[PDB]
């Protein structure tokens, strides 16, 4: 009696803890993937941060995006990116009727989409690959001036 | 006429723009409906499979 | 001993099943929420779309977003969202020169972000409803002509 009940009750707990074996492999190798994924994602934008710095237009306490985000929270918090983008272009164009001696011109500096965003991901992850992929674009101005 | 003329101009160039700009809002939201009705679809096979 | 051999068997089967019937019905509380989602959201991009037929700007052939794709899928490659918004402006600042008489003026559209958001859809899901967020607002150019 009692090696049934004990094969009775070990019966009915190993599938059980099989399945749930199952789902926590799934989940696993679901993580796996994210954490991948969210690695090259924080990679990617740290490349485009230290590739803005190196211009030298905006200058920063140090290499931290919490940082970088707590020194810039006012403009966020002030504007947005259609707001300025349009603006820009309405600024540049009224000040070319000043300045159109010194020649403007503008061009949109863009960054290759990384070799990496073919290794599809799935729906989860498409709309941030669409989304670095509009972002990612970004403009530039340069004037002659003495040469 | 001759006002009328560089205005009408002025307003054709204008209409051709927006008339672009009003043709990718339509097909961008299309394209995302059909996406939207698409993974409906799948989802719904996988709740009767 | 066919009986019993019987009996052993199912003592061994019955628990299995149980738990893939667990994990099936698991499976199936998903995949309806999924479902339940998508429905949510096919249908409020459908509406998204009639909204915008609605003001007739452009002409429909047939009311099927894949007709609807079909019919313009060429502009897609065509343009991409925010060069075409910079076009767009760089065109309507030009011609704010000509047409003084008629005082045109820009402003901005949104729908309402729908309240079924609200419920717990869980952090999958999330993105989608970001990517909503950010393609809802559209541009709109009025004239003011003859009163």
């Amino acid at each position: 009696r009692e090696a049934t009940e004990g094969i009775n009750h070990l019966l009915e707990t190993i599938p059980q803890k099989k399945a749930k074996q199952e789902t926590c492999q799934n989940e696993l190798a679901a993580a796996k993937t994210s954490a991948e994924f969210w690695s090259n994602m924080a990679d990617e934008w740290e490349q485009m941060v230290r590739a803005d710095i190196a211009r030298g237009f905006v200058e920063v306490v140090e290499m931290d995006p919490v940082k970088i985000v707590k020194q810039l929270e006012s403009i966020l918090g002030k504007y947005d990116r259609s707001k300025l983008n349009e603006q820009l272009t309405k600024t540049f164009i009224n000040e070319q009727i000043f300045l159109t001696e010194y020649r403007m011109f503008e061009y949109p500096e863009e960054t290759e989409r990384p070799e990496w965003f073919s290794k599809e991901w799935g729906e989860y992850y498409e709309p941030f690959m669409n989304e670095w992929n509009q972002l990612q674009s970004r403009r530039l101005i340069l004037m002659e001036y003495k040469g | 006429l001759e006002q009328l003329e560089r205005e009408f101009a002025s307003s054709s160039r204008l209409v051709n723009q927006y008339h672009s700009y009003n043709q990718y809002i339509l097909a961008e939201r299309a394209g995302k409906w059909q996406d939207a009705l698409k993974r409906y679809t799948v989802a719904e096979e996988h709740v009767k499979g």
